[PDB]
């Protein structure tokens, strides 16, 4: 078992607030394909029947 | 005339006497004209056997 590790930042009790930033861009992904359409057929009477 | 079975869509006037029949077997646009039940089709791409 493997899923138990978070990312974490510490609350600062004094005013002044702690923050993390960013410094790679790391660029670079893919995008679901969202179907749209379905494939169009008609079955044929007296002849699949 | 011959006689032979066949299915024929039936038009009736306010009389009820029959005025007009379509032969289903005779003509694509007729086997059309039975489907829908109707004497006009609405225009549409419609396979054949």
């Amino acid at each position: 078992i493997a899923f138990n590790h978070p990312i974490q930042v510490d609350q600062l009790n004094s005013s002044y607030f702690k923050l993390s930033i960013p410094t790679n861009f790391s660029f670079g992904v893919t995008q679901e394909y969202i179907q749209t359409t379905i494939q169009k057929v008609t079955v044929d009477c007296k002849q699949y029947v | 005339y011959k006689l032979q079975p066949l299915t024929f869509l039936l038009d009736f006037s306010v009389d009820g006497y029959i005025r007009r029949a379509i032969d289903c077997g005779f003509n694509d646009l007729s086997q059309l004209h039975c489907s829908y039940e109707s004497f006009d089709v609405e225009s549409g791409v419609y396979s054949v056997s």
